[PDB]
C-alpha cells in the first residue's frame, strides 16, 4: 500500500497533511483531552512543506555585492568615501545589511 | 510518422505521486528494415491498431480534466480506501467497580460477574479530511495510459502538449532549472 | 497534534 | 576587543562597521540608484580605547585606512513578488516610519 | 539526524571525490566534517581488531574538532553545472571556507573565514544573513550550533 | 539495481544480463525473397512507421 | 506585458486622448514609464 | 582511429550500453572530410586551428 | 469521443510509384487549421484541417 | 447600448462585459501562452503600454498595466480619463510650446 | 501573428521579422568527386 | 521493393520542410541567422 | 522617460524604410533603382530579439571534460570521456574538438 | 490489452501454433513428422 | 501576484520600542 | 598556461578566440570553420590573425 494506493510522501507523512487532519477525529479529541498527562501528540508526524513558487527568483542574481567608492577624499582627521549602490531592477534590500568594510 | 506515431509512455514519480513527464516508447518497437513491403504493411497495420486501442482505453478509463497532469488532485477523485467498522467491547463498568472497591473489595484479573450491564461501541475511524493530494500507482496506471500524439507539435506553441517534458512546472508555466 | 522536528 | 585584532604594536585590521542611524538602519530600500556617502573618523582617541585614559595623540597611533567598501545583501525573491512588494511600498499610505530608540 | 552517513577516506594531503547518478528528490543538504581515521571504528563488523583507541569517538559522539581545516568545497551536478550557480555566491563557482591570500576582501568578522561562507552558515543555522547579521536567540543557539563554537 | 561483492585484486567486469523477450518472425513471400522482423520487447532497437 | 488588458471604446489639430490616458496611467504609483504606441 | 577494425571509437548513452558509431572498413571518412572541406570552402587559405 | 483516424499517404516520385509519405507540414493558420483534442478526456491538442 | 464587440486581438479573451461609463470599458485577460524560462517573468516589470486602434465608425485603446496594479484602481483611473476625454473632445495646451512669450508682446499692445 | 509561430525569436528588420523561406530547412551535399 | 526503407532514411520522398513537424520547420526558419539546425536534416533530391 | 519614441523618430528601432516612406516615393525608388538608386538614402532599424533567445540563467559557453579513465599502450592512446549535456542546454558536435 | 496485437504477431503472448497455422500445414506437420519434423519452426506463447 | 508570496506550509506589523 | 586554454597554435586563449569569432563572423557555437570569403574583409579577425 506504500507506492500503489498512496504516493510515498503522503503515505509517510512527508508532504501530505497535518496530523490533526489525517488522524481520526476521535483520536484527535482523545489526544487533546489527555495531552496534560499522557501526551499522544508526540507519536504522529507533520509534513512541514516549504513553498515552491513565487518565493525565490532563480534568475541568476547575486546575494552579496561589493561596491567600491566612486571617489574618496581623506583629510588627516576624516576619511570620506562616496558610493552609489544600484538596487537591481526588481530586487529590494533592507539597510540592516550594507555594512562598511 | 504523423499518421501512426509511437505512443508517449508516461513515467511514474512514486515520491510525490505525479507523472514525471512522458517519452516516446522506444523500448517496445519492431525492427522492419529486414522486411519487405508486405511485412511492413502488416507492421503498420498493427501499430495503427495499437494506437486505436490506446485511444479507446484512454477515452474509457481516463478521468476528464483540463490539465494533462495536475500535481494535486481533488479529494473525491482520488480513490480513498474503505475501512470496516471497529467494535469496542467494553470490559467493565467503572462506577460499579469504584463502588465495590469503596465497600472494601479487591478486584484482580480480567465479562465481569458483578456488573449486569454490557455496553459496546462501534464507529468508523475515518480521517478527518479525505486525503487530497497525489496519485497512487494503481490509480495512475488507469489514467495516465500511453497517450498517442497524432500530429507531433503541429499548431500553436500554446497548444503544444506540455507536461511531456519532466522538468516543467504545471502552474505558472515555466521550466524548472537548477 | 504532531511533531515536525529534526536536524535542518 | 584588543585581543580580537591581535597583540603587537602594529596589526592589520579587517573590520565591518554597521549603520546606526535610526532612519536608515532599518530602511527597506526600493529599486533605484542612491548615492551613499559616509565620512569615517580618523581621530585615534575616539576610534580606540585603552584601559588607561591616556592620551593617544602624544603616544602616537596614526590609524591608516587602505580601502573602504560596503557589502549589500539581497534576499533572492521571485521578481513577481518583488515587484508587487515594490508596488505596495511605493504607495503614499505605505510609507515606512522609524523611531530613534 | 535524518541522513546517510558516508565516510570517505583521505590520504594525509590534498583533496578528494564524489557520487554516481541518483534521483535527488526530497534532498535536504550536505553536512561535511573531517574525522581522524584512528578514532573512527568499523561499523559492519561486530568487532574491530584495528581500533586500539579509547576516548571520544567523534563519529558516534558528536565531538568534532577538525571541521576548521576545510579550505573550500565545489559541488557539481552532471559534471556540467555548478550547484551555487546563478551567481549566488561571492565566488560563484564554488564555496570558499578559508581564504588565506586576502589580497582583496571577502573576509568576515575578524577571522580567516570568508563572507560568503559566513552568510551560508548564518542562513543554514538561524536564517539571519538577509536581514542583517545579529546574535541569534538563546533557544536557537545550542551546543551543535555555529556561533556557540565559533572562536576567531 | 546495485551489487556489492567480494573484492579481488585483478580488475573485473559485471555481467548482468536482462532477460528480454527476443523473437524473430520469418516470412518468405515468393521465389527467393526472404524478409524478417525482430522484436526484443524490453530492450529493442526498433523503427518508426 | 501582463495577463490583464483593459479596453476603452470612446465614441469620439493635436491628439489628446492618448496623452490623457498616459497621464492617468502615470498617476498610478506602481506604474512608471508609460509607453504610447499607435 | 576512424575505420580501423581494432580501435573503434564509441559514443553511447546510459540506457543500453550500445554503440552509436559503427564502421565497416569500406568507409573512408578521412577522404570524405577532405572532399567535404574542399567542396564547401576555398582551402587555398590556411586555418591553423585544424591545420 | 476518440479522434477519427487520419488517412495514410503514399505519393509518387519518378518511377517510384508507392513511396511511403508523411502528411506535409503546414504553418498553423486559424482560418485553415483548428486545435482539436485527440481524446476528449485529457487535453492533447493538435492541428486539423477542419 | 454596446455597439462594437469585435475583439481585435485573438490572443486575449474577454473576462467582463462591456461595462458602460455613466464610453464603455472592457477588461480582457490573456489566454495561455508559450513556456516561460522561469515563473518570475510575467509580472516582472512596471512599464505600461497604451496601444491605439483604428477608428471604427468609435476609437478603441488597448491599455496594458502590470499585474501588481490594483484592477479597481486601474478601472477607476481609466474611467476618469475617459470622462475627461469625452468632456474635452484648447488655449491652455497651446500655451505650453507654440505660443511663445516675447513674441506675445507685439499683438497684446499693437 | 507572432503567437502562431516563432517570430519573436527571429531578428527583426523594423516591424517585419526576418524569417527564412519555408523550403529552407534540410540540406544535401553528396558526390564522389 | 525498398521504398519503405528509402523513405525512412530520406533517400527518396519528402523534403525536410514536409516530413518534419511544422513547428520544427518554423523554429528552424526563425533561428537561422544564429543557430541554424537546417543542415541537420536530409533531402531526397531524386532525379 | 522611455526612449522608444526618439528611437522610432531617428530610425533606430522604429520601422523599415519600405513601410515608413510614402508609397509613391517607394514606387519611384524601386522604378528608378536601375539608374538613379535612391534606396541607400534611408535607414532601417534591424533590431535583435529581446527575449526567449538567451539563457540569462548562468550558463557556460565553453566547457572542459577531463577523461574519466585513459590507457596508453605502445600503439594507441584510448581516452573515455563522460560528457553530459546539462539538462536544458543543447549542443551540436561540430564543436567538441579533442585538445 | 495495448500490446496484444504486437505480442500475438510475434507469438510473444498469443495463439498456439496448432491453431494459428493453416490446417493443411498442421496436417502436413503431423504426417511428415517421423522423418522431416518441421514442427520446431514455430513458437508457442506459454503465458503466465 | 497571487495573494503575496506563500508562507512555509505545515503585533504582526509594527514596533513600539522606546525608552532610555 | 597551467591547463590547456589555448586555441590553434598561439598565445590566444579559447574563450577570447570564441568571443572574437562570434563578434566577427557569428561562428562560435557550431564548430570553428573558415568564414565565407565575402565576410572576411581587410579589417576582419582571421584575415590578419597569424599564429
Amino acid at each position: 500500500a506504500t507506492p500503489s494506493m498512496l504516493p510515498q510522501w503522503s503515505y509517510m507523512h512527508i508532504a501530505g497533511q497535518d496530523a490533526s487532519e489525517y488522524l481520526s477525529p476521535g483520536l484527535v479529541q482523545f489526544a487533546q483531552a489527555t495531552e496534560s498527562y499522557f501526551n499522544i501528540g508526540n507519536k504522529f508526524r507533520n509534513p512541514t512543506v516549504a513553498p515552491t513558487h513565487d518565493v525565490t527568483t532563480e534568475r541568476s542574481q547575486r546575494l552579496q555585492l561589493r561596491f567600491v567608492p566612486v571617489d574618496r577624499e581623506d583629510t588627516q582627521y576624516s576619511y570620506k568615501t562616496r558610493f552609489q549602490l544600484a538596487v537591481g531592477d526588481n530586487r529590494v534590500l533592507d539597510m540592516a545589511s550594507t555594512y562598511f568594510d | 510518422s504523423k499518421e501512426i506515431p509511437t505512443p508517449y509512455v508516461w513515467t511514474f514519480q512514486p515520491q510525490m505521486g505525479a507523472a514525471a513527464g512522458a517519452s516516446q516508447d522506444y523500448s517496445t518497437r519492431m525492427n522492419w528494415f529486414s522486411a519487405g513491403p508486405d511485412m511492413i504493411h502488416d507492421v503498420n497495420n498493427i501499430r495503427d491498431a495499437q494506437n486505436r486501442i490506446l485511444m479507446t482505453q484512454s477515452a474509457i478509463t481516463a478521468t476528464p480534466r483540463n490539465l494533462i497532469d495536475p500535481r494535486q488532485w481533488a479529494a473525491h477523485l482520488i480513490k480513498q480506501p474503505v475501512v470496516g467498522t471497529t467494535h469496542v467491547e467494553m470490559p467493565r463498568n467503572e462506577v460499579l467497580e469504584q463502588h465495590l472497591t469503596s465497600h472494601g473489595a479487591q478486584i484482580a484479573g480480567g465479562r465481569s460477574s458483578f456488573n449486569p450491564l454490557q455496553t459496546d461501541f462501534a464507529f468508523h475511524a475515518l480521517p478527518s479530511r479525505p486525503r487530497h493530494g497525489g496519485i497512487g500507482s494503481r490509480q495512475f496506471v488507469e489514467e495516465f495510459v500511453p497517450a498517442v500524439y497524432l500530429n507531433p507539435y503541429s499548431g500553436p506553441p500554446d497548444s503544444y502538449p506540455d507536461q511531456f517534458i519532466r522538468h516543467y512546472n504545471v502552474y505558472s508555466n515555466s521550466v524548472s532549472g537548477y | 497534534l504532531g511533531c515536525n522536528k529534526m536536524y535542518g | 576587543r584588543s585581543q580580537l585584532l591581535g597583540n603587537g604594536r602594529f596589526c592589520d585590521f579587517h573590520i565591518q562597521v554597521p549603520q546606526k542611524f535610526f532612519a536608515i538602519r532599518n530602511l527597506l530600500l526600493l529599486p533605484g540608484t542612491y548615492t551613499y556617502e559616509w565620512s569615517f573618523r580618523k581621530d585615534v582617541n575616539m576610534i580606540l580605547q585603552s584601559t588607561l585614559g591616556n592620551d593617544l595623540r602624544v603616544d602616537g597611533a596614526t590609524v591608516n585606512i587602505t580601502s573602504v567598501n560596503l557589502y549589500a545583501s539581497f534576499f533572492p525573491m521571485s521578481h513577481n513578488t518583488a515587484s508587487t512588494l515594490e508596488a505596495m511600498l511605493r504607495n503614499d499610505t505605505n510609507d515606512q516610519s522609524f523611531n530613534d530608540y | 539526524l535524518s541522513a546517510a552517513n558516508m565516510l570517505y577516506p583521505i590520504p594525509p594531503n590534498a583533496t578528494q571525490l564524489p557520487i554516481p547518478s541518483r534521483n535527488w528528490a526530497a534532498f535536504r543538504g550536505w553536512s561535511l566534517t573531517r574525522l581522524k581515521q584512528r578514532e573512527t571504528p568499523a561499523l559492519g563488523s561486530p568487532f574491530d581488531p584495528y581500533f586500539t583507541y579509547s576516548g571520544t569517538i567523534p563519529y558516534l559522539d558528536g565531538t568534532f574538532y577538525l571541521s576548521h581545516t576545510f579550505r573550500k568545497v565545489a559541488i557539481q551536478f552532471d559534471s556540467s553545472v555548478t550547484w551555487p550557480g546563478n551567481d549566488r555566491l561571492l565566488t560563484p563557482n564554488e564555496f570558499e571556507i578559508k581564504i588565506s591570500v586576502d589580497g582583496e576582501g571577502y573576509n568576515v568578522a575578524q577571522s580567516n573565514m570568508t563572507k560568503d561562507w559566513f552568510l551560508v552558515q548564518m542562513l543554514a543555522n538561524y536564517n539571519i544573513g538577509y536581514q542583517g547579521y545579529h546574535l541569534p536567540p538563546d533557544y536557537k543557539d545550542r551546543t551543535f550550533s555555529f556561533l556557540h563554537n565559533f572562536i576567531p | 539495481m546495485t551489487f556489492e561483492m567480494d573484492p579481488i585484486n585483478e580488475p573485473t567486469l559485471l555481467y548482468v544480463l536482462f532477460e528480454v523477450f527476443d523473437v524473430a518472425r520469418v516470412h518468405q513471400p515468393h521465389r527467393g525473397v526472404i524478409e524478417v522482423v525482430y522484436l526484443r520487447t524490453p530492450f529493442s532497437a526498433g523503427n518508426a512507421t | 506585458r501582463g495577463n490583464l488588458t483593459y479596453r476603452l471604446r470612446i465614441p469620439v489639430f493635436l491628439p489628446l486622448l492618448a496623452p490623457i490616458i498616459a497621464a492617468a496611467i502615470g498617476a498610478i504609483p506602481g506604474i512608471a514609464s508609460v509607453a504610447i504606441q499607435a | 582511429y576512424y575505420n580501423s577494425g581494432g580501435n573503434l571509437g564509441v559514443l553511447a548513452g546510459q540506457s543500453s550500453q550500445l554503440n552509436a558509431v559503427v564502421d565497416l572498413q569500406d568507409r573512408n571518412t578521412e577522404l570524405s572530410y577532405q572532399m567535404l572541406l574542399a567542396n564547401t570552402t576555398d582551402r587555398s587559405r590556411y586555418f591553423s586551428m585544424w591545420n | 469521443e476518440v479522434m477519427a483516424p487520419q488517412p495514410t499517404l503514399v505519393a509518387e516520385q519518378g518511377a517510384m510509384k508507392a513511396v511511403p509519405v508523411i502528411k506535409p507540414a503546414q504553418p498553423f493558420t486559424p482560418a485553415v487549421h483548428e486545435t482539436q483534442r485527440i481524446v476528449t478526456n485529457l487535453p492533447i491538442t493538435t492541428a486539423v484541417t477542419r | 447600448v454596446v455597439l462594437d464587440e469585435s475583439n481585435p486581438t485573438p490572443s486575449y479573451k474577454p473576462v467582463t462585459e462591456q461595462k458602460v461609463i455613466l464610453p464603455t470599458i472592457q477588461v480582457l485577460a490573456s489566454k495561455k501562452r508559450r513556456m516561460a524560462e522561469n515563473e518570475d517573468d510575467r509580472g516582472a516589470g512596471s512599464v505600461a503600454e497604451v496601444q491605439m486602434r483604428e477608428v471604427k465608425p468609435i476609437q478603441t485603446v488597448d491599455v496594458s498595466v502590470p499585474d501588481h496594479s490594483t484592477p479597481m484602481e486601474v478601472v477607476q483611473s481609466l474611467s476618469r480619463a475617459a470622462q475627461v476625454a469625452q468632456r474635452l473632445t484648447v488655449e491652455a495646451m497651446d500655451l505650453s510650446a507654440p505660443v511663445d512669450a516675447k513674441p506675445l508682446d507685439l499683438k497684446p499692445v499693437d | 501573428m507572432d503567437e502562431y509561430n516563432y517570430a519573436a525569436l527571429a531578428p527583426r528588420q523594423g516591424s517585419r521579422p526576418m524569417l527564412s523561406q519555408w523550403s529552407g530547412i534540410g540540406t544535401h551535399e553528396m558526390h564522389g568527386g
